């Protein structure tokens, strides 16, 4: 009647973190896209000067 | 008794599950776009690998 | 005791197999992460050395 309560309380904190937790990978995930992007990018500015020299 | 504090909270729960598998949903969109561009310049640079290899023979 | 004791017993559950869900559709998106900072690592390694000699 009442230890049930005391117990799903208990279990509504465990999913609340579990919640928070993917929360932060998704945060961390959308960072590294970030970077990614960044990078995609460098590695075009890197590309067009060397197969320019060589549109022979 | 805290049965009505917990159907609460099990909505927010749930209310930020939903938002979740949103974004998976979008940053799925997303790493299949980056995957695509990778493509791209995988084949360009070996191509400059390439023609710039047929260079040093002769 | 209101029953709403079964329906939050019931929406534990229901939420738990969610997250355990989302968990697994998100260590699936990490690997996908991985596999492109590789390659693109790898990508700017084979560049870096003919870009100031082109």
């Amino acid at each position: 009647w009442d230890r049930t309560l005391i117990e799903n309380g208990e279990k509504i904190t465990s999913l609340h973190r579990e919640v928070e937790k993917v929360k932060l990978d998704q945060k961390r995930l959308d960072q590294e896209l970030d970077f990614i992007l960044s990078q995609q990018k460098e590695l075009e500015d890197l590309l067009s000067p060397l197969e320019e020299s060589v549109k022979e | 008794h805290m049965t009505k504090q917990h159907q609460t909270r099990l909505d927010i729960i749930s209310e930020d599950i939903s938002e979740l598998q949103k974004n998976q949903t979008t940053t799925m969109a997303k790493i299949a776009q980056y995957k695509r561009k990778l493509m791209d310049l995988s084949h360009r640079t070996l191509q400059v690998l390439i023609k710039q290899e047929i260079q040093r023979k002769s």
